[PDB]
C-alpha cells in the first residue's frame, strides 16, 4: 500500500515514460509481439477496439516513418493506458493450456 | 526569362520521353568534355609537378 | 444593383488524393480526373469525342467482348469492374475531366 | 498471312509513331557515338574537339 | 611502390566533384517521390 508500493509504481511509471510508445500515441497492448495466441486475441476483439487499434498502429507507423513524435499532451498517459488485449489474450492462453493438458494423457 | 525558362525546357524537351532522352544524351556528351577539362585544370593548378617539365628534355628529338 | 455585386474568382485545381478506406463496404469506388477547361472553351468538343471513344460500361450491357471501346471490352471479358463512366464536368474556367469506376477489391489496380 | 496488319488504321498507326521512332533512333545514334567516342562521326561537332587534329 | 598514385588522385578529385553534384540530386529525387508520404494527413472517423 504505502511508500514501497508507490516507489515500485513510480519505477514502473518511469520505465513506461522511458519506453516511449506513449510518444507515438500507442498503448502498451499495441506494442505486443504477434504470436499465435496474440493473433487470435486480436481476432477476438470487438469491432470498436479493433478499429481503434488499427488507427493507433497507423498513427505510430506514420510518425515512426518521418521520425517525428506526438505533442506532449497527446502522449498516452500511464495508467489511463487501457490494457484492452489482456483479458482476450489470457483466455486464449487458458484455452491453449487446456488443449495441452489433454494432449498429455 | 525565369518562370517561362524551366517552362520552355519542359514544353520543348521534357514532355516527350523522346526528347527527354535525346537531351540527356546530347547533354551527357558536352558535359563530359566540360567536366573533364574543367576538373583536369583544377588538378593541374593545385600541382605543376608533372609534364610542365616536358618543355625541357623533349624538343631535342 | 449598384454596389455589392461581385464576380467569381478562379478556383485553383490542385491534384492530389483522398482515400477513405472502409473494408466494410463490398465494392470500391474510385474517381480520377485532370483539370479540364471551363464551359466557354472550344475544346470541350474534342474532349467529349475522346471520352465517347472510351465510353461507359455496366454489368447489364449486352455485348461484352465485342464492345468497340477497348476499356469496356477488356473490363467485360476479364470482369474488371461492375461499372465505369467517363466524364467531363464543366465550371466557370475550370473542370474535372476523367473517369469513375466501381469494382471488387482485387481489381482496382488492373482497372486503373 | 501478315495481311492482317494492312489497312488505313495501321497506316495511321505507323505515322503517329514515326516522329517517336525517328527520335528514338537519334537517341540510339548519339548514344552509340558518345559511348565509343566515334572518331569519324564526332570530329564534325563544333565543340568536343578533344582530339585536336 | 605506387605508380598509379597521381592518376588515382585525379580520379579521386573527380569522384568527389561528381559525388558532390550527384549526392544532393539523387537525394532531391528521392525526397520528391517520398513527398506524397511525408505530408500525408490521416483522419479517423468511426461510426457514432
Amino acid at each position: 500500500v504505502s511508500a514501497s508500493s508507490r516507489w515500485l509504481e513510480g519505477i514502473r511509471k518511469w520505465y513506461y515514460n522511458a519506453a516511449g510508445f506513449n510518444k507515438l500515441g500507442l498503448m502498451r497492448d499495441d506494442t505486443i509481439h504477434e504470436n499465435d495466441d496474440v493473433k487470435e486475441a486480436i481476432r477476438r476483439l470487438p469491432e470498436n477496439l479493433y478499429d481503434d487499434r488499427v488507427f493507433r498502429i497507423k498513427r505510430a507507423l506514420d510518425l515512426s516513418m518521418r521520425q517525428q513524435i506526438l505533442p506532449k499532451e497527446q502522449w498516452t498517459k500511464y495508467e489511463e493506458d487501457k490494457s484492452y488485449l489482456e483479458p482476450y489474450l489470457k483466455e486464449v492462453i487458458r484455452e491453449r493450456k487446456e488443449r495441452e493438458e489433454w494432449a498429455k494423457k | 526569362v525565369a518562370p517561362t525558362l524551366t517552362a520552355r525546357l519542359y514544353s520543348l524537351l521534357f514532355r516527350r520521353t523522346s526528347t527527354f532522352a535525346l537531351t540527356i544524351v546530347v547533354g551527357a556528351l558536352f558535359f563530359e568534355r566540360a567536366f573533364d577539362q574543367g576538373a583536369d585544370a583544377i588538378y593541374e593548378h593545385i600541382n605543376e609537378g608533372k609534364l610542365w617539365k616536358h618543355i625541357k628534355h623533349k624538343y631535342e628529338n | 444593383d449598384e454596389d455589392a455585386v461581385p464576380t467569381l474568382s478562379p478556383c485553383r485545381f490542385t491534384g492530389s488524393q483522398i482515400c477513405h478506406r472502409e473494408d466494410g463496404l463490398p465494392l470500391a469506388h474510385v474517381a480520377i480526373a485532370v483539370e479540364g477547361p471551363g464551359w466557354a472553351h472550344p475544346d470541350n468538343v474534342a474532349l467529349q469525342v475522346a471520352n465517347a471513344i472510351i465510353g461507359h460500361y455496366d454489368c447489364t450491357y449486352g455485348g461484352g467482348a465485342h464492345l468497340s471501346s477497348p476499356l469496356a471490352s477488356i473490363a467485360a471479358t476479364n470482369k474488371l469492374c461492375q461499372s465505369f463512366q467517363t466524364f467531363n464536368i464543366c465550371y466557370a474556367d475550370t473542370g474535372l475531366l476523367g473517369a469513375h469506376f466501381v469494382c471488387d477489391h482485387m481489381s482496382i489496380d488492373d482497372m486503373m | 498471312m501478315l495481311t492482317r496488319f494492312l489497312g488505313p488504321r495501321y497506316r495511321q498507326l505507323a505515322r503517329n509513331w514515326v516522329p517517336t521512332a525517328q527520335l528514338w533512333g537519334a537517341v540510339g545514334a548519339v548514344g552509340l557515338v558518345w559511348a565509343t567516342d566515334w572518331r569519324l562521326i564526332l570530329d564534325w561537332v563544333p565543340y568536343i574537339n578533344g582530339k585536336f587534329k | 611502390a605506387e605508380p598509379e598514385h597521381d592518376h588515382r588522385k585525379r580520379m579521386g578529385l573527380k569522384m568527389l566533384l561528381m559525388m558532390g553534384l550527384l549526392l544532393p540530386l539523387v537525394y532531391a529525387m528521392k525526397r520528391h517521390k517520398w513527398s506524397v508520404l511525408k505530408s500525408r494527413k490521416l483522419a479517423y472517423r468511426p461510426p457514432k
